[PDB]
């Protein structure tokens, strides 16, 4: 987690425009959608047979929106992110038994949905500093792994 | 393995594209080398400034090969074949590096087609960046 | 693509393998746990502790399941359709790990078969792995 | 590193018994021959057509002499492996444009040769404890990348 601090409000400064409940649906769906074999931990969540059966259950959208929050609530810490995330490392670990490596293909999701959603804004730059900041998020929900 | 939804749906997004293949390719590379600075690597003979002619010129060679497998996409394996020589033979860049410019394509396209990158489209996509990859990597030994 | 060479070179590898198969899918399995902890996640269900009879038991299938493939090495996707069907569409293992399941059986194989595991028969079986995973992973998506 | 004492005396204890001449002319042979695209930093070495000829060229031997002398000299500086390899990162990446994930395949490979040479004493946890130092000195070596 090497933010500059330029780097660092480029970050803020664009995360302040997010709807997170929004983004948040969007970018669990598509990872569902884009990457099928992440289902394995939903099928308590019903139809996800098609694009618009994911993209359109509530269930996975108010899951997103419940990943998103705790993601934002990581950006207020960016100096901290492992001690920030580690009961939900233990957690997701312990209990949940997800792989991950899920984390990261969330990340890279999510990095295209930015990217969808604010064009020409989500300059190059400015998708490197996301880049560092969803492999630190990663990298902080995987440390309790045993 | 494509299917004809995904061949429909890549066809569609690149047909959008169209005359921009070469700037969204530039553009591509550019963000490559910035959120993965160990690819710089393979380009020590570029200048690789913003704006470089050098990359504005591999940029539309790199958009071109992907509007030829587009217009191929039934025979893939044959039409990149000249190119899967040339990275296997002469350039031997690592495999990882695949997945890094095709995610940058993805994000570049994103960032430029709002209306056409549908979750549909953007799985059909990535599904065909990851073929091409494979064809580009499947003479390496 | 694997060539005669390769075929040549894994049967033969395989072969002196013989009856030890089982033995050295379980170890393999447990240089995986203990080197790559996040693998762990796909067997909740499991013992896995030191010689458990789970591990023995599946090591005994991963092995098995090898023998036939290297026995229809020229008609794999045939041969193992099924296995890919079952991680597919009901296990879902992420692509990333059998990597480092196809690096512990290397190691658990130079481990055993020192005199046969020269650099063009290493090579060989590292090849061989990768198909098989490509394999197994070819019906994702 | 975050190596644990039995897993450091693990590995320091097996390291004295390594043939550092032998085995690096043996883990840079394997890599040229199992990953052949790692050749391209090497056409100066001469033929590399065949198995026979990469494991048998005398420049391939004693480069891979020195890789693991610096690797070996790195094994006393575990607390600290990114200031030990930090001028060598940095040579790695402007003077001679050698993608890290080179380092990653020399890692596994070494592992590979361990086992060969170390037969039963190399054991699954013994395996582990060496997975930790190369993917460590792995890292080190591509920290001054920009
Ligand atoms: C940015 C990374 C992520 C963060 C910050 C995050 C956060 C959370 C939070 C706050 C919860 C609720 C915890 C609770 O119930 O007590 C949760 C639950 C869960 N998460 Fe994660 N998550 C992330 C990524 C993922 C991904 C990629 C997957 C799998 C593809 C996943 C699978 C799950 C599952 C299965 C649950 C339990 C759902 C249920 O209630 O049945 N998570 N996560
Ligand atoms: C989508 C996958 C890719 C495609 C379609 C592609 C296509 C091409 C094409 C058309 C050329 C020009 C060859 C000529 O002059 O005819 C080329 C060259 C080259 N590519 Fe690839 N490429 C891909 C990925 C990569 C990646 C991932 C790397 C490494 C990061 C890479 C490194 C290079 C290098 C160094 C050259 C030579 C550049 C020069 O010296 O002019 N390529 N590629
Ligand atoms: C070298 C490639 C692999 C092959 C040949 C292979 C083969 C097999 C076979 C034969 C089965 C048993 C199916 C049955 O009971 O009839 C199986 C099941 C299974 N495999 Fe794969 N496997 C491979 C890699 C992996 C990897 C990398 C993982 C995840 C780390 C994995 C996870 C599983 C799991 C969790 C089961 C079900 C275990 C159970 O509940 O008994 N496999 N595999
Ligand atoms: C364990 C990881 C490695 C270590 C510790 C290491 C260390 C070294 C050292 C000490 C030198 C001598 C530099 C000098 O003369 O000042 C060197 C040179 C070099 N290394 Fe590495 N190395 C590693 C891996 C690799 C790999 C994987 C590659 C490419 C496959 C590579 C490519 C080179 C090249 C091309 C040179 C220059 C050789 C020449 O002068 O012709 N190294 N390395």
């Amino acid at each position: 987690m090497h933010l500059t601090p330029e780097e660092k409000s480029a970050v803020t400064a664009l995360w302040g425009k997010v709807n997170v409940d929004e983004v948040g649906g969007e970018a669990l769906g598509r990872l569902l959608v884009v990457y099928p074999w992440t289902q394995r931990f939903f099928e308590s969540f019903g139809d996800l047979s098609t694009p618009d059966a994911v993209m359109g259950n509530p269930k996975v959208k108010a899951h997103g929106k419940k990943v998103l929050g705790a993601f934002s609530d990581g950006l207020a810490h960016l100096d901290n992110l492992k001690g920030t995330f580690a009961t939900l490392s233990e957690l997701h670990c312990d209990k949940l038994h997800v792989d991950p490596e899920n984390f990261r293909l969330l990340g890279n999701v999510l990095v295209c949905v930015l990217a969808h959603h604010f064009g020409k804004e989500f300059t190059p730059p400015v998708q490197a500093a996301y880049q560092k900041v969803v492999a630190g998020v990663a990298n902080a929900l995987a440390h309790k792994y045993h | 393995v494509l299917s004809p939804a995904d061949k429909t749906n890549v066809k569609a997004a690149w047909g959008k594209v169209g005359a921009h293949a070469g700037e969204y390719g530039a553009e591509a590379l550019e963000r490559m080398f910035l959120s993965f600075p160990t690819t710089k690597t393979y380009f020590p003979h570029f200048d690789l400034s913003h704006g470089s002619a050098q990359v504005k010129g591999h940029g539309k060679k790199v958009a071109d090969a992907l509007t030829n497998a587009v217009a191929h996409v039934d025979d893939m394996p044959n039409a990149l074949s000249a190119l899967s020589d040339l990275h296997a033979h002469k350039l031997r860049v690592d495999p990882v590096n695949f997945k890094l410019l095709s995610h940058c394509l993805l994000v570049t396209l994103a960032a430029h087609l709002p209306a056409e990158f549908t979750p549909a489209v953007h799985a059909s996509l990535d599904k065909f960046l990851a073929s091409v990859s494979t064809v580009l990597t499947s003479k390496y030994r």
